[PDB]
């Protein structure tokens, strides 16, 4: 039904999808929690236990 | 007329652990946008009687 | 107010390929002899990380009493009465073919992969007969 | 239905006046929410975070810069060059020349990545459809449109021409008639109900 | 108009091969992600030999 | 006498492969604080060219009183009650797992591709729990 | 013509989408008087590891 | 109050040359035999793209009796009565020549391009005449 | 039944151009003196081959009595009656502005192309003013 290529459209933006995902990544790991010796835990799924 | 399509991001989630690359898919969004094109014009007369 | 979206809030969404297009575990299993209660037996064996949609319970005629009292159970080795709970499909003068209402949307744990069928009740006068489990899922 | 599908494109007075309804949402700008710099900044801040995102003008990827254009009507455009504070932005930052400082010899004005173009028209249009009204406790109000990359589309189908005629008789040269033709079509950039690359905001604009 | 009139159903389209995309802001930590020591956001290519998790 | 073979009439006929082997969506709603009839929520999401086979509805006990009176709407953005309408299985005092049984074999349409979830009635009690829904369909 | 910009020894970068991060984890109630706050992440040398 | 200027409300304005300096249609149907409700026929054919102006018609004495009934529809494919509406004047008592009061300023639409005259009530006594339309019109 | 189409029945059909784009002739006789039945003046003058469409006729106070009995007769060399008959616009007390109702669709024929104003009846009490008539028609 169309003339466009859909096949490069989608290829394009998928390369361009985890460029995005790695400095989401970033953001998440600089906003942890360190419990106790190497013990990181995102700051969304913590508890009020392990972040005092 | 004429027709411009326009592609959008990607957007779902990073299929973690397990998951396929052919279970679980995605489409890829696509729109459009048509302008219509028209005539017009303008004119000036000049005559005699007004004129020597 | 606070009922957000769930915890599926981001992602898209399957099709056509190798996923969890819902599957099956079928199984006849043939009781004979005299029918107590002491009776326990595998039908079929699922997955650890699956989740159950339907269970269909079809039997033949294996108490052929004026009164019959032929009683059975469906489930695992955790819970014994997890599916079913007393069906009474085997009776002779009831009808078969009855769908699973309880436990249906749960994922398998470990140690509960095998689906067993017990007796509840003992047989008035015990036939020779078979019992068909068809068990639906699927897998992520 | 333009407003409740365009939230992050549209800017009113502030963003907590923001309406769904159109004739309420342009009740919230009062005739103190005037053009300062620091509001002009804000509607960059909505074109960099819009959920389809408008294209800037110009990237610079290292020491992050993006570049967008505001279209202004005059009325706002004087508030903006006026203002008691951010004037001493182009007479103490400018290298002291007379010939290029626009604090002297006027013309558009850049400030935090955002180019400020004057356009006088803006009042002729915005005029005639009823702006002088409806603010906040019927005030005039006026329209800053900035802009990112590819907003509007345009559809050349003919060139305009020239052409003349001798109309009465050609030997008794009593009259000729001349005109010009163009076969054209404008029409702004819209995808899914959505503006593609504008960012429309509501200043007050008191007209002194 | 009275002259060759043609019809509202009748007439032609066009639509475009050149499609648009959305931007994207490629990242702001990417002159930040090296492999060396003095980087704040330090890279290690062990597990991309020979095995490991 | 006029009753002909259907527009189906002349073809072969599905098996082994990449077709449309049916197919599920699930999702687990959350739903904590109160409970008021300004509730809504996606669950899960349907293809265009699809046709439903069954949808089901499971529960937690969400309002836990002696007269229960909370009740349900499942349906899309068309039809706010088409798959379920009035469920009460997340009542404390009646039993969860009910099929569907109103608007089953049917193309889904355009704008109509996710499944909501409403609140009709006002629980009188609320609680914290979750609500799950699985929708069978399948492609051609 | 705004960029990043350096004042007494601390180069002051921008990242947009910090606001996307602190908005969903409840940064615009939770302080005094639920007034809205955001996390500033000043950094050194080697404070995320990336294993590839 | 919010009565603006009209979808006109920039331009300048016509004068000497070819435009649409209003026209006509004529047409002189002949009726002849006995008239019945069975008649139709065409006197004239219009644009697409016009606006009428005003529909003049006249006729002869048709029906020559002491209680004459004959009547007449002018109209085209779409409406059989969109000009003319009982318009009785080619009885032989009554006068001819009488304008068009309904549907005056109106776009023609496509298949609606050619004037019909039809007969709506029985001749009492059938004589031979023949019946005037001039329709007037311009265009853009 | 035998109601054919008309004596046109083939043809195309006119627009944009040297046609009969509806045409006008105007004039305005001036009475003065006294007004008896003895006046006689051409207003206009028409072509050969041409059917009239309107004839309109305004006047001023020409009778300025408590009764007036001023008549006016519109016509040409044939017919000194044909298009009005005892008008009585030029009275004092009446309107002005009468359209024609008499012979509207018809051709000129040779000697009948000069549009006369008599006077029928005498005027009471003769004042000073003027006669306008305005013939609307075409040509093929």
């Amino acid at each position: 039904r169309t003339e466009i290529d859909v096949m490069n459209a989608a290829k394009q933006s998928l390369t361009r999808y985890f460029g995005e995902l790695l400095r989401d990544d970033i953001i998440e790991a600089l906003g942890s929690v360190v419990t106790t010796g190497d013990t990181t835990v995102n700051y969304g799924s913590a508890s009020a236990a392990n972040r005092n | 007329t004429l027709n411009i399509p326009l592609f959008y991001k990607l957007g779902g989630a990073p299929v973690t652990g397990d998951t396929p690359i052919v279970g679980n898919e995605t489409p890829l969004d696509n729109y459009n946008c048509g302008v219509p094109v028209a005539l017009r014009g303008k004119g000036v007369a000049i005559t005699k009687n007004q004129t020597f | 107010m606070p009922a957000t979206n769930s915890a599926q809030a981001r992602l898209a969404a399957p099709g056509h390929g190798f996923g969890g297009n819902v599957k099956v575990s079928y199984g006849s299993v043939a009781f004979t002899g005299t029918i107590t209660t002491a009776d326990a037996a595998t039908v079929c064996n699922l997955p650890v990380g699956a989740i159950v949609l339907g269970v269909t319970l079809e039997s033949d005629d294996l108490d052929t009493n004026a009164t019959p009292t032929i009683t059975l159970n469906v489930g695992d080795a955790g819970s014994a009465t997890r599916y079913f709970s007393a069906s009474t499909v085997a009776q002779a003068g009831t009808s078969s073919s009855a769908p699973a209402t309880t436990g249906l949307l749960w994922t398998v744990t470990e140690g509960n992969t095998a689906v067993r069928i017990a007796v509840a009740n003992n047989a008035a006068t015990s036939a020779d007969g078979s019992v068909r489990v068809a068990v639906t899922y699927y897998l992520p | 239905a333009f407003s409740a599908a365009n939230p992050d494109r549209l800017f009113f007075g502030s963003i907590s006046g923001y309406s769904a309804t159109w004739a309420t949402g342009l009740g919230n700008v009062d005739a103190a929410e005037t053009c300062t710099a620091a509001r002009v900044g804000v509607m960059k801040r909505l074109a960099m975070s819009a959920s389809p995102a408008i294209t800037p003008m110009q990237v610079d990827d290292d020491e992050g810069r993006e570049y967008f254009v505001a279209f202004h009507g005059s009325r706002t455009f004087r508030d903006l060059k006026g203002d008691t504070a951010m004037l001493n932005a182009n007479r103490e930052a400018r290298p002291r020349d007379v010939s290029s400082n626009p604090l002297l010899q006027d013309g558009d004005l850049i400030y935090e990545g955002v180019i400020h173009r004057e356009v006088p028209e803006i009042d002729a249009w915005a005029a005639a459809n009823g702006f002088n009204t409806a603010g906040a406790g019927s005030a005039p109000i006026r329209p800053v449109f900035l802009c990112g990359t590819q907003s509007v589309f345009l559809a050349y189908a003919q060139r305009p021409q020239a052409g003349t005629e001798k109309s009465d008789i050609p030997a008794l040269n009593r009259r000729m008639t001349v005109g010009m033709d163009e076969i054209i079509g404008v029409k702004k950039a819209a995808f899914n109900g959505k503006q593609h690359g504008v960012v429309m905001g509501f200043f007050g604009a008191a007209g002194d | 108009m009275a002259d060759f009139s043609l019809a509202t159903a009748s007439q032609r389209k066009e639509w475009s091969n050149k499609a648009h995309m959305e931007y994207v802001r490629r990242s702001r930590f990417a002159p930040y992600i090296r492999n060396t020591e003095n980087s704040i956001f330090q890279g290690y290519s062990d597990l991309e030999k020979r095995a490991g998790d």
